């Protein structure tokens, strides 16, 4: 399984399907060294939206099959998110968790709207709020004060961090 | 290089001399300044406790100081956070210190050290602002870090505070180049009139501009 | 307590490193123990000290997992230096 | 009126902040009364009281520790004054 | 499938269905040129309704089958959208998407409430979202003032056009 | 920083160019980077830059999709007119 | 053609015959406008930082100019903004810029500004508005921007700012055809009596119509 | 007392909004001490401090280059002064 | 150790000089203040019944004391609540006691009690607030125990009010080191002005600061 | 009613103590019943009399569970060190 909404860019990159990245090294470092956490692996990024963020995210991605990543994460691999829907919706995203997590060896990004939702709330904040499955979020703060905010404990999931344009 | 050598004394060792790379005047004052942040180490006085009263007009350095400080102290004047008396009248508090319905908003400059607890804080003729502030203001001289409206306390130590008076405007006229000790006390009370000492008894010291 | 997290962490001490290939230095270990406590409200000693270790003890294996020979982990730079990048002023 | 007993009374207290907390930094403390009075002398003011003397202190005399702080000549758990 | 409320025009234009537009070309010029966006390919529009908008559209799909389409949507064909109801009502909406998406040769106008709904709110707006599914809305700023916007990534999905009376 | 992101426009300049058959004249390249970040506050110059680029890109590319021989992209007009199609006032 | 040709210097190098299209007399004020705005390029002054007192009366062109300035120079005159110095009192500055409690208001041009970046700002009588906005009119004075109740801080550089006096009506009494030397002078401290210089000093320069 | 030293010493940090935004125009600058001191003469007053001199160079000094920037004489990336 | 020890008359036995480990001056007060809440023990008045008004400036200790009571009392100074009289107006009835239409918010140290019911209660140059609170303040001076917009009664005995005054702060110059019988009556009518004397009557008693 | 309430804890009295083998002693019984009536607010001295009972007979059985003879429950720590447990000040 793992397909459909589960995707990786890593092979990707090793396949060259993207861009060289510039000058968020140090700022991946960061993002890359949340996941050394035991408490949270899982960082949330702020800033302007379009600016390379989720190409940053794939620097890690790079820097990832470029094995810039130190140790424990190599094995792990990106997973790009897919958004869609679809009787239910979100249940498929709901299993995809497990599944990620039978896994073993991947993670996941999520992107952008992180959401508060009507149909929502907490889906896969609980198994996100499992103290399990290493992943990313990003968003601007203008959403950032809300779902990881409002909980406070997926503030304590996540790690907030921004850069300005460069 | 400052990442680097930033052993924890040159600065202060120097940093009279760094400062006077700013400056020229006050030369004292930067020299207390310098004197000052020292017990913004030692923990001599309380580890959670930087409070400076300019006496001085535009032109100043009332920035100047207050920008290089951090752009010494912290390595950029960033840290710095600018914020208006004139915009403290009576309900700001919320807008200072987060709401929760009265959206939920808090700190003009909190939020920012929320974003960045190692700062500077410039408040501006400041008795202008409302008795309203004056504890809120008090908050800050309070326990040296800083209470939110979602009740975060976050450590003031770690940045930096900025007061700013015209008061001595006339008083002024003095070192417009007479003795400050005159217009010292004169602003003194002048100042003091405007807050229970308690208020100005968390400050480092006051700073003239002469 | 903070003493009783340490021996708690020593409890984890051989854990995380024999993930990250390691050898502690109680010294950190007690360091950050009060350094956290100081520093860091929100996670707690019972971990926050091992999120600054695990992460301490990534940063070095990050220098130590690629280009910077230590094995150990310092007192003061795997608390400091980390600490300090957690806030500053190392 | 508070006496010049109160003074450098008070003026002792005020020492202990610094002790009850820094040296609670752990370092011997050194008391010059002269200085301590030319300081309390300065200390008092008969409006704002002593009450500047918070300030008053610190400015120097954290300063001088954070001066020997750095001074690497005589360190922590000395004690050193003007 | 793809059909009932799927259905086309441009094969109705190549039957001459419809009627010759003349003006909005350049107009067109630039809603055509919202299709070559890997970010936005999907415009809105504002302006005056009744006015001949559709028709706009349809002026996209006379320059469709006309070719004056240049390459990548040549193969691409109008959609347009067909509105009705019917137990639940928008998973069909929703289920028409994929096949859509399946069809690999299409794209659909979306037409003039883009909609703020009681039963609504992210409906395709997700597989929108998606960053997939070249398609095209329309409205008078009045609404587009709410769904777009009130989103903004909407809006970072949506290319808002207007054009005055001619 | 405007610099970087000519970088990173260097990045993409073979891109959308490939794209739109047309060659980057990085003389451009840095002038809606000034000329955008002057200009434009929505969007970013990270993108923006390339906004006007690839739309100046497709200017050039429309001029030279279609009847208007230069397949690099100037830099004034591609910035300029784009741009003052943008404002105004070129 | 505005839009194909305006290469960034045929306005300049007409602008006064292009100016003299309008209106007869301040030709120099015409060509000062002219030399003014070209420092609003080549940055030689603060790249952030336009700014007219316009001396004169009703029919003095005070809007002709101002309308066909950027009428000229943005090719529209609706960048610019009326503004009533009567209507400014005490506290506007919400309504000039954003509340936020005190609805959430702010600027009367501003969000117009927000609205159109390159604009125009018309004053009246400027002097006749109050004390209060000197300050914020020093906001536009200050840095070349314009930041904003919600913080946000915006080019004036990118706009342009009007002032208009009828002071001098008396002092008109001159040039009613005499030296203007004497009422500018005369006229000159008369406004400068409102007006700390430093106000005065980011002006462009005094505008008057004789 | 803000001494003959800052007086001058500011009169620099004046020059730089002009170099770090205008020369950032790109024109070279030069400095006639004797002009930036009888400017600095008449730049610093007692009550307003040196402040006006803000408004006391961009006068004439901006002037003097957009006049210059005028003149065709002598142009972008030279200097000249009073 | 407290905790531990706690035998229920150390505090009492030692109370003075045990509280004299803190702020000279007002030993009396002070000793009246251990004095005062030994009554708080006994049920000797009435087991539901803790009545400060503070007479004193800032750094007078008002704080210092209240912190320290049950900093002393309850082994911590947070059961203290700031409240802010200037915030007591006409309606904050309802942000004292539950509204409930009118959100349903009630209590700006209640709920706190509802958090914690051994506590401390501050209040500011209290006649600063309104007649308005005078009855909801006598809702504490009422029964000893403290009812809710939701109408829950909570006992006040188990927790310390606080009432501050710098009233006299003319009245001080007495002090200022004369004999305070004349400013305790000069202050106590003045006080007594503002409050029907049942208010006072469930004081434990005034307190002066010297 | 506090006494109703002894009643129905002498009710289940028999209960908990043949749940935790212990001996009920009234005096204690009477005893929270005052005083948590008295300490506590939340839980009803229908139950929270037993509550505490319980937790008594627990706080026994937890010393006379394990490593601390008397089966029976005292009166007073029973009451009083689980409810100086529950606040302080014996």
């Amino acid at each position: 399984t793992l397909d459909s909404l589960a995707r990786d860019l890593t092979v990707i990159a090793k396949d060259g399907t993207l861009d060289p990245v510039i000058g968020r090294d140090k700022e991946i470092t960061r993002v890359i060294e949340v996941l050394s956490r035991r408490t949270k692996n899982n960082p949330v990024l702020i800033g302007e939206p379009g600016v390379g963020k989720t190409a940053i995210a794939e620097g890690l991605a790079q820097a990832i099959v470029n094995n810039e990543v130190p140790e424990t994460l190599k094995d792990k691999r990106v997973m790009s998110l897919d958004m869609g829907t679809v009787g239910e919706f979100e249940e498929r995203l709901k299993k995809v968790m497990e599944e990620i997590q039978q896994a073993g060896n991947v993670i996941l990004f999520i992107d952008e709207l992180h959401t508060l939702v009507g149909a929502a709330s907490n889906i896969l904040k609980p198994a996100l709020a499992r103290g399990e499955l290493q992943c990313i979020g990003a968003t601007t703060l203008d959403e950032y004060r809300k779902n990881i905010e409002k909980d406070a404990a997926l503030e304590r999931r996540f790690q907030p961090v921004q850069v300005d344009e460069p | 290089l400052t990442k680097i050598n930033e052993t924890e004394s040159e600065k202060l060792l120097s940093l009279e001399d760094t400062l006077h790379e700013r400056v020229i005047g006050q030369k004292d004052a930067v020299n207390s300044i310098s004197k000052a942040v020292r017990r913004a180490r030692a923990g001599l006085k309380d580890p959670k406790r930087g409070s400076f009263i300019f006496l001085g007009p535009t032109g100043v350095g009332k920035t100047e100081l207050a920008r290089a400080l951090a752009e010494s102290m912290f390595g950029d004047d960033d840290a710095m956070i600018r914020v208006d008396m004139s915009e403290f009248m009576e309900k700001h508090a919320v807008s200072r210190l987060v709401g929760a319905p009265p959206h939920d908003d808090g700190g003009q400059l909190t939020e920012k050290v929320r974003r960045k607890p190692y700062s500077v804080i410039l408040f501006d003729e400041i008795e202008k602002a409302h008795p309203d502030v004056f504890n809120i203001l008090l908050q800050v001289l309070d326990d040296g870090h800083l209470t939110d409206t979602k009740g975060r306390t976050v450590d003031f130590r770690n940045t930096i505070i900025i007061m700013t008076s015209n008061v001595g405007a006339q008083e002024l006229q003095d070192q417009r180049g007479q003795d400050y000790e005159t217009i010292r006390k004169t602003m003194l009370k002048e100042l003091k009139n405007s807050f229970r000492p308690e208020f100005l008894n968390r400050v480092d010291d006051i700073i003239v501009f002469h | 307590s903070v003493v009783d997290t340490v021996a708690i962490l020593k409890g984890l001490r051989d854990r995380y490193e024999a993930h990250h290939r390691i050898n502690i230095s109680d010294e950190a270990i007690e360091a950050a123990v009060k350094l956290s406590n100081r520093y860091v409200s929100d996670r707690f000693l019972p971990d926050k000290a091992i999120d600054l270790i695990d992460e301490a003890s990534s940063k070095v294996r990050l220098k130590s997992h690629t280009t910077p020979g230590m094995s150990t982990s310092l007192s003061e730079e795997d608390i400091a230096e980390v600490i300090a990048g957690w806030t500053g002023i190392p | 009126k508070l006496t010049k007993e109160e003074l450098k009374e008070i003026v002792t207290m005020m020492v202990n902040k610094l002790t009850n907390r820094l040296s609670e930094q752990n370092i011997n403390i050194i008391v010059t009364d002269k200085a301590k009075d030319k300081i309390a002398e300065e200390g008092y003011d008969p409006e704002y009281g002593a009450r500047p003397l918070i300030r008053a202190i610190q400015k120097t005399i954290e300063d001088n520790l954070s001066e020997l702080i750095l001074d690497g000549n005589q360190i922590e758990g000395k004690k050193v004054t003007v």
